[PDB]
Parts: structure tokens; C-alpha cells; sequence
């Protein structure tokens, strides 16, 4: 819950979802997931390649 | 087979036209409502099997459509031709029409139903190399007589079995032949009895020849002797493997495997007595104890006839806090031999893995993909 | 029934130990094989892995099957919500090898007595798993689940043997007929005086219960007036909370439950659209779960019990719904006590008290406890 | 992560029984969310018969004693 939206704010101050990284990258994509489902985006290339928020 | 990658049309909460590129582990992360779990409903529609067919095909949510035309392709390294087929890239789809009308298809060229199993049937992507969900303790909980056949397959013998079953078809109808025409060759002034020499000449050419077929046959009945002997060379092969691999999940475990009378055709019975315990059933077992055993026997069966890839529908679901850690380490030691799908909440496997494709689920009941790597 | 203490001896893998339940949450933690699904087949031994003495202890390394498997349950009954007056209730069950009980309050009690005085802890406790056991489950079996939230099976049960009761009465009326056509021509010395003698008394002895026998008709007709309606007046107020819970558990999604035909034998029919029409077999693992858990804490939030125990409830959704059966788990802990068994540390974060369970000493389990 | 701490406790509950022979006391051993997971890596050792622990009474100070 707190890092699900502790980067929420900061994505309204557009970067690659390695942008909000500094080990723990698996719980921050985790989190976007979540966020993805409740409506508030992603893009990627292709699979496995540059993905921006 | 190494994997290559999976694209997904109109199946079931797959809208959008996406794929997935797998590596030699991917853990399938998201959160639930999305299609995670779907992915392999699909792998296992691709090769073979909601309510009936048309459940099949993406309903439809109120925010987009109601799409009537599902298809699902999955495309394979065939370098070291591991099928009977000489193609490098093979691309295997299905199809699912909304007349009702199911296709297949490889390369360029139209497949028909029963074909795609010859295909695999010496593979083993075997539909038992799934776990699926609410499945993982399906070989422990049940019977002996129904746990027999999942070795069957795993030595490969099935084929063999295909065999003997058609075989024994033919040498019944040649018997009610020679046994017809027996009967044909009991019913049997001067003037010309020159038929008789015909009659004479349809049976001892025909009975011969039919009679050629029974030895030929029965030989080729024998050949089950070889699906037997190889059976249970992989019925011991799996014995001394369970222990050992017991022993690491439950640190100085004991556990064997051992089969009831002898007449393939009998019934396997699981022994687990975990360390500083023993003496007991399995019914009497924890709810993460049959977890770890139904994982020990469904780890080490790939320790003697592996595969190119599988599939874990929440594998993990019901374990500790350290024993999916520990399942984790295991699923990075078999990683090399055969390429691992895991569907996974815990963060524990997700850290020992390579790739995740994490679903999501944007514009309502559609699903997401987004892949990272490590 | 506040929870006050729970002491085991033999039972299982119970090596003699005590629980003390506190108000709030009660995580009961630990590893596998640890045995704490045990700690609610007690709860079912006592109140209400085997086949007889699959119950006890048998086998393990440094140690012994026992003979004699007991465990007490401490109640604090200063509301009297039990028909006694103590202020300590001691509940106690045991089995001896032999097969051969239970106690109440220190004192024997017979096999109906914790039966009928608990009328109460089904539903109310939810083991591995069994969780999708109210959808899974058909529409006509459905509402039992209900009924027993409605309070109905107590007046149902009492119903049924008045019934029973009413059989055996014109089981008697039959050969009374038969005699009375007899008496009709044994009517037309004074010894006849003497057949006459049975009759005319016999008259209001059969009418005593032709008699009776009405005044329990009426008491089932109206008793079923009681019955009939709680079910309704229950089955509407969890529908209101059905929508609450669901909807605060999945933000944007609308569900309903309903029903079918009058009732007696109403089928039970549930629906639910997460945020999109979902039959609802088409619904993900957590989909699955996190339905017969909203529509518990709708229940919860009619017929709260003071009791309730869930086992392993969470281990199929993600992490983002885990704060959900987390939260809905840190309300309640005021209105009803909770004790649930699962080892994700999502729902151990907010629990007031943590109980880790583990296992030494070969196949016997030991307990401990911070918080 | 949780099996780090399984083992990385494993120093300081041995090298204590070592230097005082005074059992590892949870109330002493509390790094700091914490108190649930470094509990729970105690709270598995016992299954592996490499730590007991002993309670007077339920709720009571807990104090961990690695060796069997
Ligand atoms: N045939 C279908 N047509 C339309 N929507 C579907 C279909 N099958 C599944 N869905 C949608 O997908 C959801 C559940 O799909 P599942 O495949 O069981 O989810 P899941 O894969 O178990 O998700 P997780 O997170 O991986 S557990 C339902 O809410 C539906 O909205
Ligand atoms: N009746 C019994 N007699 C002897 N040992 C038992 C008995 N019941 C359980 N055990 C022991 O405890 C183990 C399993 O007990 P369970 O109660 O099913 O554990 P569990 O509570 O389900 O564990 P978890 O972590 O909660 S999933 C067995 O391997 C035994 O060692
Ligand atoms: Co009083
Ligand atoms: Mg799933
Ligand atoms: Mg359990």
C-alpha cells in the first residue's frame, strides 16, 4: 500500500519504469501493476524492452 | 523445444492481440482479475485439452466489444529436431470459430484434429509438465490406480501403448477373417471341378497371406515388451531420486515410491514420513506438507525424463515463508535443462527469477503485458 | 462467547498447552507441518484426520502415542450469552484409546448438553482452503449457510421433532378407531356394565389427544411464522452489506446476491461483477476468494460471531487484496474476535497478537507468543 | 529478505551461548514491519532442532537457545 503509492505522486513530476528505480525492482513493477488496474500509463517498445510511465 | 514466444487473439480475457517472449525462468506475475493463470489455459489449448467451447472466446466487456474469433500460435527452437518434423521455427496455432468450427494450422498449410498429437507424443510439452492451480497436490490426493498413468507418459510409453491398442484391433478383424474363411474352405457320365483349383488357390495363397499377417502381428504385439521394460527402467529411475530430493526440502526427510502387485495396466502408492515424525498417512499430512511432497514428486520427474517447458499455476500458493525460498533455489538449480513458467504472488520466487511477465488489466476485462528482466 | 483460554493435552499434535486468546486480532503463525490446523479441529472436537482415535497422538520419536485425548475452552460469560449464571465457563472433550465424553463448567454433561447449550461457532470457522466451499456449492444447498446465520435452525429443529411427536399421536388414534368400531356393537348381568365402564372415560382419554394433538399443530404453523420470516429479515441485510463490502474491496465493482422461488427451500443465487460481465466459475483465483470473503463480512456484519476462525483465507490473492482481507480483518477485531492461520505477513502486520506455532521435538509442536 | 535472516541470526544467538552462555532474548535481539519476520525466522528454527526456546507462562519474555 505505502509503496504502491509512493511513487504514485511522483509519477506527476512520463519516465521509463527504471526511472523510479534506484534489488527491490520486483516490488515496484508489482505496485504498477496494481495501479494499472485501478485506472491510473504504460508503454513498452516490444516485450522486454524501454517501458515509460 | 526451446521456447520462443506465444501470441494470443480473441482468447478468452486476451482482447488486444499481445505475446510473450520466454527466455530458458519467467515468473507470470499480476494481480488477480488480470490473465496470468489464462496464459496457460492457452498453452495447454495450443497442443490439447470455462463451460463448453465458446467460453473459449473473449466474451466481451461492456467498455470494448464482444470479439467471435480466437486463435492461439506458439512458436519453438527445433534445432536439434526434437519432433518428427525437420523445420528449425516451428509455429504451431489453433483456432476457434464462432460457427463452431475449431482449425489448425502449422507453417503454411492447414492441420488436421488428431494430427498434433502424433507430433507430441514422443515429446511427452506434456499437459502433465502443468501444474495448474488448486491442482498442485492432484497426484497426492489421488487414487493409485489413477496416479499410474502419469509415469506412463512420463517413460514415454504412450506411444508404444497406441501401438499395441491399433495393432490388437488388426489381429482381431484378421482373426474373424481366417476364421470366416475357414468355414469357406470346409463347404468344398463326365464332363469338365476346374473351379476347384481356384478354391484351392484362394485359400492356401489367402490363408497364407492372412496367416502371414498373424505372426508379423504378434511380434509387433511383443514390441509391448519393450513399453514395459522401458516403463519400469523409468519406474526405478524416479525411486532413488525421491528421497534425495525429499531430504533437501525437508531437512533429513524420508520418502519412497514403490508400486502395488505387477500387472503397467496396477497402481503406484506414495510413502512420505517427514523428519522427526514418521508413522502416519497421507491424509494426515499438513496443508503445506502435501504441498512440498506433490512438488518433490513433480521435481523429480524432470530429473529423468525433462521437458522444454512447464507451467506452475501457483505452485507456492500454500507454503511457508521459507520453504517457497527454498522451492525457489530449486527452481533456479532445474532452470538449465528445461525453461520454467511459474505464476507466483509471493516476492520469493520472483527474485530467484530471470524474466516476469507481469499481466495487468487495463480497459476493463482485457488483459496487459509487460515484460522486465533482472 | 468472549474467548478467554484454550488448554489441549493429547490431541493431535499437541505434545499440554494454553491459548490466551486476547481481544483483537490472534495471527497464528508459523512454518509448515506445524500443526496449527489443528488448533481448529479442537475447536471442532470440543464444540461439535480421523477414521475414532485418529483424534490422538500416535507416533513420533522421543515420544509415545498416548491413551487419552482432552481440551478445555475457557468462556467468559459475564454477559450470559450461554443459558447459565457462571462468569467462567470451561467447556471440555476428550477420547480415550478405548474409545471412551465431554464436561461443563468441571461437571459431566450428556451428548446434546454443549449441543444445546451452544445455539454459535459452520461458517463460522473457515479451514484451508475451504473458503470457495460457499460458491462451489449448489444453489438448494446453498442456503444453509444462511440458516444458521438466521437463528432458524433452533424453532426449525424443535419444529420437526413436534412433528415427529404429531406421528406417533395418530399412530395411536389408529387402534383407538378400531376398538371404539369394536365397542359400537359390544354395546347393543351387569358385568357388560364393565365394557361400557372403559369406553365412555376412554372417550376423553383418545379425545386428551385429539385434543393436544391441535394445540402442537398451531404451535409448528406459527412457530414456522418465526422461522420464515428471520430468514428473510437476515437475508436482506446481509444483500445491503453484499454491495458495501464488495464494492470497498473492488473499487468500481457493482455485484448483488438474490434468490429463487418462495420459502421453506429457497435456493440461494449469487452474482458478482468485479469492474464487465464475469457464470461466476469465470472468475480468477482471487475473484474466487475474495467473494465468499465479502460475503462474509456481510454476514459479519449482521449475525457477527464473537468466535470466528479463518484458515489460511488469503493464500490466493495478490498482495494489492491482501490489505483488503488485512483491513476488513483489522475492523472487526473490536465487534467479534478473529483468530486466523496464515503465514503472509501482510495480514500478521496489522494482527494484534501473533501466536508462532512450530514443531521440536520430532513430530510434537510447541507454542509460543509475542506481540 | 526472509531466509537471510534465518541464518544471519544464526551468529548472534551461537557466538551469545559462546561469550555469556545467556539465551538469545527477543526482547534483546529486536532490530527495530521487523518484529514479525524476525520472529517468524526463530519461529521456523525449531523445526530443524537447532533452537529451543522456554516460556514460564504464555505472552512471557522469550529467550532463544540454538543447540540440540
Ligand atoms: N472467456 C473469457 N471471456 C471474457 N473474460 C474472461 C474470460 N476468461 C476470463 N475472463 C476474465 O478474466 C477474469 C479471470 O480470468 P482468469 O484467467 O481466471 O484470471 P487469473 O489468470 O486466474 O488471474 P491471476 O492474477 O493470474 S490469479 C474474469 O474476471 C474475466 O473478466
Ligand atoms: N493425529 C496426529 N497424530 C500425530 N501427529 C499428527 C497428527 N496430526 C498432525 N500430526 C503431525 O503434524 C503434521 C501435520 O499436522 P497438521 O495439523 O495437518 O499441520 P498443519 O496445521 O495443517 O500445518 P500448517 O502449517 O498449518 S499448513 C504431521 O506430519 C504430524 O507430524
Ligand atoms: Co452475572
Ligand atoms: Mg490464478
Ligand atoms: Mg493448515
Amino acid at each position: 500500500d505505502i509503496p504502491i503509492e509512493a511513487r504514485m505522486n511522483e509519477i506527476v513530476h512520463r519516465i521509463n519504469f527504471m526511472d523510479l528505480f534506484p534489488e527491490h525492482l520486483v516490488v515496484t513493477f508489482l505496485a504498477v501493476l496494481e495501479l494499472m488496474k485501478n485506472q491510473l500509463l504504460i508503454e513498452q517498445e516490444h516485450n522486454f524492452s524501454d517501458i515509460y510511465i | 523445444m526451446f521456447l520462443k514466444r506465444l501470441d494470443v487473439i480473441g482468447f478468452k480475457s486476451f482482447a488486444e492481440r499481445i505475446s510473450v517472449d520466454f527466455v530458458k525462468v519467467t515468473a507470470v506475475v499480476g494481480p488477480n482479475g488480470s490473465g496470468k493463470s489464462n496464459i496457460t489455459d492457452a498453452i495447454r489449448w495450443v497442443l490439447g485439452e470455462g463451460g463448453k467451447m465458446e467460453d473459449i472466446i473473449f466474451a466481451g466487456s461492456d467498455s470494448r466489444k464482444r470479439l467471435n474469433l480466437a486463435e492461439v500460435t506458439l512458436t519453438l527452437d527445433n534445432d536439434d529436431h526434437f519432433l518428427p518434423i525437420d523445420f528449425h521455427e516451428v509455429s504451431v496455432t489453433r483456432r476457434v470459430y464462432r460457427s463452431g468450427e475449431s482449425e489448425f494450422l502449422i507453417n503454411n498449410q492447414p492441420c488436421r484434429l488428431k494430427d498434433i498429437i502424433d507430433l507430441f507424443m514422443d515429446s511427452g510439452k506434456e499437459a502433465f509438465s502443468i501444474i495448474s492451480q488448486g491442482k498442485v497436490e492432484e497426484i497426492l490426493s489421488s487414487k493409485a490406480e489413477d496416479r499410474r498413468s502419469i509415469f506412463e507418459e512420463a517413460a514415454g510409453v504412450l506411444k508404444y501403448k497406441t501401438r499395441k491398442k491399433k495393432a490388437e484391433n488388426k489381429l482381431f478383424e484378421t482373426q474373424d477373417n481366417l476364421n470366416r474363411v475357414e468355414d469357406i474352405l470346409h463347404e468344398l457320365s463326365i464332363d469338365e471341378e476346374r473351379v476347384n483349383e481356384r478354391y484351392k488357390f484362394l485359400s492356401e495363397q489367402k490363408e497364407d497371406l492372412t496367416e502371414a499377417k498373424n505372426t508379423l502381428f504378434q511380434v509387433i504385439e511383443e514390441m509391448d515388451e519393450e513399453m514395459t521394460k522401458r516403463f519400469n527402467d523409468t519406474f526405478v529411475q524416479i525411486r532413488s531420486h525421491f528421497d534425495q530430493v525429499f531430504r533437501s526440502l525437508f531437512g533429513g526427510g524420508r520418502a519412497e515410491l514403490r508400486l502395488t502387485d505387477p500387472n503397467l495396466l496396477s497402481g503406484v502408492e506414495i510413502i512420505a514420513q517427514p523428519p522427526g515424525k514418521k508413522l502416519q498417512n497421507l491424509n494426515l499430512l499438513s496443508g503445506g506438507e502435501r504441498a512440498l511432497t506433490a512438488i518433490a514428486l513433480l521435481f523429480s520427474i524432470l530429473k529423468v525424463r525433462p521437458v522444454p517447458f512447464c507451467v506452475l499455476d501457483q505452485v507456492e500458493a500454500a507454503l511457508d515463508e521459507a520453504n517457497v525460498f527454498r522451492f525457489a533455489q530449486y527452481l533456479k538449480k532445474y532452470s538449465s535443462d528445461t525453461q520454467f513458467i511459474v505464476i507466483t504472488h509471493r516476492k520469493g520466487t520472483m527474485e530467484e527469477a530471470d524474466v516476469l511477465y507481469g499481466v495487468t488489466m487495463q480497459e476493463s476485462g482485457v488483459s496487459k503485458v509487460i515484460s522486465v528482466k533482472l
